[PDB]
């Protein structure tokens, strides 16, 4: 079909009688020539293309960086390339080194930085520990009066069990970063500890964001409760997306007269994989979201999207360093791994389990 | 000497050693008191070199809370003597003497092998645990194996 | 507040359920598909602003064309569950509810998890076919995604013609698994060949088949 | 001109170190202070080498044999003229630079916490002039790295190729376009899609 | 900050005096009992600070491996001192310096 | 350290003895073992005196 | 009637803690008590009480009898705005810090005009070198176009 | 005689002409260091 679009694209009338200026005999000779050559340029039945593909991929490998580096002077940016990556591809290793989601946006958000920062904040995960500044245990006996002269006006402005105090101070920069408030957190704590932990909190415009806690020998228990509090309380976030990167893109889009021109649009490149949750978030173009742990892509989108993704990975890996393979080889390789229903990596476990001859498998 | 307690992982941040001709990671307070320094002022006196290091002291607490059940010498001596392979039936009487000649000879032999000097070895172990807890809390780089 | 996100999730799930019930050959009128949100809040939530799942169930009859091309197609029953951790109780009574009207296929949407002892209560509802789905799965329609191409299930004969053109046996085709989201989106059974029309950058349009198990 | 372009680059370095030591340096996203600092220095020095190398390359006349062997594209390229006429440049070890084997210093011939260009590998001459001992030592280190990596990866790639070939060696093109394996699992219905 | 017994030299664990409503540090090996002057029993600081730490600096003036500067000392106004960058270095630690005067032997900075 | 150093430079102690001072954590180590790889060097008179 | 007396007492005191106005103060809280009538209500009180006795800011209790607008402090949604000034400057300072740490790094690299791209044919290209081949064969140069993003390698 | 574990503690000059820092500008002979941060060595 593409070839018919080519022939119909070239030999139209004005581009024959007003640019090439052929006659008749030459025209006939040309059509005959096209037929002859196209009939000469076909594949030949009896052509072991599998070996040619395994070689034509096995050959640009033997001259590629075995440590690559680059972004090596940056610890916030990790990436696996060259050999180790190809080895982590042909093995379908269920644990890679740099998991990274690539999340797009809708048009209204794509170019308004503020909304993009809102959606940027909505995804990132955060426990209660990620905002704590100090944890302090006190023996403050009076249930309705305190020794900490700071919290005096709180308790004396609060009344209009156990005698031990669990008091902690937070950090404002991250309570403003995640756009949280004091209440919402207090609600989280009261919900997670039922009725055992009597909770007390202070206003936003204080000078220290303080949380006071009591329970209804009484010391070690409060330590265990404390570590549990810091370790197991989430305030938002898709659990498993510990970093988000705001990234720019320059894409090509047609104009109004049908001409492709560039265009600057924002996008997200995040650390950690969790597709089944990030797909379902308002503001996210759920149709374009793409990852690179194609095991999950298999567990979510089927076998075909997994084929396309795997091809895209190999194409990126080989194409990073100037080398250029022709396509039917890589398409064959990616259409051998996924042609039984699941990923069949190339080692010995994935192969040995087939139904081929015993000699063909013992000779390996 | 092995320091357990992964950064906020593995529950207890306890220290457990390893001896020649034994079976299990024997704790550290048990070898201190097993050498004959049963109080705690002497132990935390040997290990740390300051009374303001409440950070290392903060990490030390689980070691004494772990070595509380043993309070005197003989029960720790035989606590070690029972694990050290040997035969099986060298009870208190002979087995204590087994663990004793174990903690004279194999343990730190380059220091000495004559009795009446175990203080020396206790000082040395103090320096060792000190250096470990100087490396763990990140005050000095890890050793390079190719210097 | 937190109300609108739950309501939005339930809404998207219901819409995806309807589109799924539309690509399988049945009949859904456009007054039902193009439901906006005020109709959903007004017709599903209580005066408290909280849902009633028992007011979201419905029945579906097949169209004439799909009735002609695919012969073994009865009716469809769609019911959202009520309890959260679906155990033996709701599963048994639901199985009786399908065994009562003698209908042919039911969809039992759960919420969080199903007990295994009740997960044995699926080969006990024959000759009908009960098909379970989680709700947090159907929030996104996987078919509008870029990569996933069109999957079109074939009829009985056309399959025989396809096996005559290549001279094959049903086991020598590229396979798809019974639990693979675009294989239950269409509701496949052992022996049904889906056709795929993939794009290609060496000939534009490439048609490739694939069988199930 | 070349020696001056390096002098300003070197002088510039003295400025970045000053800022980093008075806490007046912008922190780059995703990076600690010291990573951003190291990244900055490297950009400045690599620019200098290229700027100096570009200068020497453009002076050359129209019969300097090397311009004929490189201009013909048969053997060599720009980095050779640059490393023979201008500055040898930077030395790298695992992407980062000459670490401190000794405690807080590279070689015992330098002070502690010294981080000028020549204190951590930046070679400053060209092979026609000569090499100071420290620079020669660092260069030998880098070359040793190269020989080691070369000694490592080749066998890895060979075994990888053996796995690929032993995996794909029975896929044929039968007399009607099908690309079946040894027993009929149609891999591709029409070879190469076309 | 914790204390020790005086009749056993073992550490004192915090014990509660239920009746008088007060805190004590009581030995678990003996019968010693001491009053508690401070209400706090346990502190666990998560996020920390400090980009300082000049570390041990005894006889650091004659150390030939350290660089020297013409910085004037705030104490004796001498313009000849040794300088260093920090000790105990986290990955996030500042690159600011510590100067040590060769005349008055005082550690000073640059603010 | 000075007295021991001169008692080495006089020949009383075998010249291949290591007198190493870590002024940092305050450790004075002396090495007299077998296998240490070493090399000679000139000497610069650093003493602030003459 | 617990709150009917307590809301008053607490309001009276924390509004005196900062002559005849007694009825204007009482009229205001009595309207504010039935205003919250519009356990989640109790949480609304703690907001009003706290911002008042957060002393430090006399303006609030001191600037609450002069004039002000009253029904605003109800559907306020200005918890960031309602006192005090220094804090507002911080929440505007912290925000910029949070917006900066949410982004990512980029790339540096030197560019030279000694190479040409095969795609867009631009002379902006960075490079680096590794030893891909043996010890007898020359180095392998990796080039990258700093315009379209194309990459290639050298023999 | 100095060995390896001692070499950490010392401080070396490369050439004798360096023991007394000088009071040039040539393209043939190479560029020797400067010791940028050391106005006085020992
Ligand atoms: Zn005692
Ligand atoms: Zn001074
Ligand atoms: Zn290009």
């Amino acid at each position: 079909s593409l070839f018919q679009c080519l022939v119909r694209a070239r030999l139209a009338t004005r581009r024959i009688l007003e640019e090439f200026r052929l006659n008749r005999d030459a025209f006939e000779w040309v059509l005959g020539t096209i037929e002859a050559q196209f009939q000469r340029s076909l594949v030949h039945p009896g052509e072991m293309v599998g070996v040619i593909a395994a070689q034509s991929i096995g050959e640009p490998a033997t001259q590629m960086t075995l440590n690559t580096f680059h972004y090596a002077g940056v610890s916030s940016k990790n990436v696996t390339l060259g050999v180790p990556r190809l080895k982590e591809i042909l093995n379908v290793a269920k644990n890679i080194k740099t998991p990274a989601l690539t999340v797009y946006l809708d048009r209204e958000i794509a170019l308004d930085i503020e909304k993009a920062k809102v959606i940027q904040s909505s995804i990132e995960y955060t426990t209660l520990k990620n905002v704590t500044s100090a944890t302090e245990i006190y023996y403050d006996p009076d249930p309705t009066s305190t020794v900490i002269e700071e919290d005096f006006d709180t308790v004396e402005a609060y009344f209009s069990q156990s005698p031990w105090l669990l008091r902690l101070e937070l950090d404002r920069a991250r309570m403003l970063d995640k756009q949280l408030t004091m209440n919402q957190v207090a609600d989280k704590i009261s919900e997670v500890f039922s009725d055992d932990l009597f909770v007390m909190w202070s206003e936003d415009n204080a000078d220290k964001l303080i949380i006071r806690c009591r329970v209804i020998e009484e010391d070690q228990m409060l330590k265990r409760i404390e570590a549990h509090m810091l370790d197991l309380i989430a305030l938002r976030g898709i659990p498993g997306i510990s970093k988000v990167y705001m990234v720019k893109h320059k894409v090509s889009v047609p104009d109004e007269s049908g001409e492709y021109k560039n265009e600057e649009l924002w996008a997200l490149e995040t650390d950690g994989i969790n597709l089944a949750e990030v797909m379902a978030v308002p503001g996210v173009d759920s149709s374009r979201t793409y990852s690179n742990s194609f095991v999950e892509i298999l567990s979510v989108l089927g076998i075909e999207a997994t084929r396309s993704s795997l091809y895209k990975e190999i194409l990126n890996v080989i194409a990073f360093d100037g080398s250029y393979v022709n396509y039917r080889h890589m398409a064959l390789l990616v259409d051998v791994m996924t042609s039984r229903g699941y990923l069949m990596a190339i080692t010995r476990h994935g192969i040995n389990r087939a139904d081929t001859g015993a000699l063909m498998r013992c000779s390996f | 000497i092995k320091l357990y307690g992964r950064e906020d992982k593995g529950t207890g941040r306890t220290i457990k050693a390893t001896l020649p001709y034994v079976k299990q990671d024997i704790p550290i307070v048990i070898v201190f008191r097993a050498l004959g320094v049963v109080p705690d002022g002497e132990i935390l006196q040997h290990i740390c070199y300051d009374e303001n290091d409440w950070q290392m002291l903060e990490m030390l607490k689980p070691c004494i809370e772990e070595g509380f059940v043993i309070q005197d010498k003989e029960v720790a001596l035989d606590f070690i003597g029972r694990r050290g392979s040997a035969a099986l039936g060298i009870r208190r009487e002979k087995r204590i003497q087994y663990a004793k000649d174990i903690l004279q000879k194999e343990l730190l032999p380059h220091i000495t092998q004559e009795e009446g000097f175990e203080t020396r070895k206790t000082f040395f172990l103090g320096y060792m645990v000190n250096r470990l807890l100087l490396c763990a809390l990140e005050r000095k780089d890890q050793d390079d194996r190719d210097h | 507040e937190d109300n609108n996100r739950i309501i939005s999730r339930l809404w998207r799930s219901f819409r995806t359920v309807k589109e799924m019930a539309a690509d399988r050959g049945y009949f859904i009128s456009q007054e039902e598909m193009d439901q906006s949100l005020e109709e959903f809040r007004s017709k599903i939530c209580d005066s408290m602003g909280n849902p009633q799942r028992k007011l979201m169930s419905f029945l579906a009859n097949p169209t004439p064309e799909a009735l002609e091309k695919y012969s073994d197609l009865g009716t469809l029953w769609v019911e959202f569950c009520d309890e959260p951790s679906v155990g033996i109780k709701t599963m048994r009574n639901f199985c009786l509810r399908i065994q009562e009207k003698n209908f042919s296929t039911g969809i039992f949407i759960y919420q969080n998890n199903i007990t295994p002892s009740a997960n044995k209560m699926i080969p006990t509802v024959s000759p009908a076919i009960i098909e379970t789905f989680q709700e947090s799965d159907l929030v996104v329609n996987i078919t509008h995604h870029e990569l996933v191409p069109k999957h079109i299930r074939l009829s009985d004969g056309e399959k025989s013609q396809l096996l005559q053109r290549y001279k094959l046996k049903e086991s020598q085709l590229p396979r798809i698994q019974r639990e693979d989201p675009v294989a239950r989106y269409l509701g496949l059974k052992r022996g049904q060949v889906v056709k795929i029309i993939r794009r290609s950058e060496t000939s534009g349009r490439y048609a490739s088949y694939r069988i199930c198990l | 001109e070349i020696t001056h372009a390096i002098s300003s680059a070197k002088e510039q370095v003295q400025e970045i170190i000053y800022k980093a030591q008075h806490n007046e340096l912008e922190l780059k996203p995703g990076m600690t202070l010291r990573e951003s600092f190291e990244g900055e220095v490297s950009r400045t020095l690599n620019d200098a080498r290229d700027s100096a190398g570009r200068s020497a390359e453009m002076n050359l006349k129209d019969l300097n044999n090397v311009k004929q062997m490189v201009s013909a594209g048969s053997k060599g390229s720009f980095i050779n003229i640059a490393q023979m006429s201008a500055c040898v440049g930077q030395q790298m070890v695992e992407g980062k630079r000459i670490a401190f084997g000794f405690a807080d210093r590279s070689l015992p011939h330098f002070t502690k916490d010294d981080f000028s260009p020549e204190s951590k590998g930046f070679v400053e001459n060209s092979y026609l002039r000569g090499l100071t001992p420290q620079e020669f030592f660092f260069h030998a280190m880098a070359g040793r790295e190269g020989l080691i990596d070369t000694a490592v990866k080749t066998a890895e790639t060979g075994y990888i190729q053996r796995r690929l070939v032993k995996a794909l060696e029975d896929i044929m093109v039968h007399y009607d376009g099908t690309t079946r394996n040894s027993l009929g699992d149609i891999i591709q219905f029409l070879y190469g899609e076309d | 900050s914790f204390r020790f017994c005086l009749e056993c030299n073992n550490m004192l664990y915090p014990k509660e005096d239920k009746e008088n409503q007060r805190l004590l540090y009581s030995c678990r090996n003996c019968d010693y009992t001491e009053l508690a002057e401070d209400p706090k029993v346990y502190r666990h600081e998560l996020i920390t600070n400090i980009g300082e730490t000049a570390g041990i600096v005894d006889d650091i003036g004659q150390d030939p491996t350290l660089p020297r500067s013409d910085k004037e000392c705030p104490e004796c106004h001498s313009r000849d001192c040794v300088f260093f960058q920090s000790q105990q270095r986290r990955k996030d630690t500042n690159m600011t310096l510590f100067y040590v005067c060769l005349n008055c032997k005082k550690t000073f900075r640059d603010e | 350290v000075s007295t021991m150093r001169d008692l080495r430079r006089s020949g009383a102690i075998s010249p291949e003895v290591s007198i190493i001072r870590d002024i940092r954590e305050r450790e004075f180590k002396i090495f007299t073992d077998v296998g240490r790889v070493y090399r000679p060097l000139f000497i610069v008179e650093d003493d602030e005196s003459k | 009637n617990k709150t009917r007396n307590g809301s008053i007492s607490a309001i009276y005191t924390a509004l005196a803690m900062d002559p005849s106005k007694i009825f204007e103060l009482v009229k205001d809280i009595e309207k504010q008590c039935f205003k919250a009538v519009n356990d989640t209500y109790r949480n609304k009180l703690r907001s009003l009480i706290m911002n008042l006795k957060n002393k430090n800011n006399p303006t609030l209790r001191r600037s609450i009898l002069d004039h002000e607008i009253i029904p605003s402090k109800l559907v306020t949604m200005s918890a960031q705005e309602l006192a005090p000034d220094s804090l507002k400057k911080e929440m505007e300072e912290i925000y910029k810090k949070n917006l900066f740490d949410a982004q990512g790094a980029t790339e540096n690299n030197s560019v030279t005009d000694r190479f040409e791209c095969g795609k867009c044919k631009q002379r902006k290209v960075s490079y680096f070198q590794k030893q891909t081949r043996s010890a007898a064969a020359p180095l392998t140069t990796f080039c990258k176009c700093e315009n379209c993003g194309n990459r290639w390698k050298f023999s | 005689y100095v060995d390896g574990e001692e070499e950490e503690t010392i401080m070396i000059a490369m050439t004798p002409e360096d023991l007394q820092t000088r009071s040039l500008n040539d393209t043939a002979k190479r560029i020797k260091p400067e010791m940028s941060t050391s106005s006085h060595h020992t």
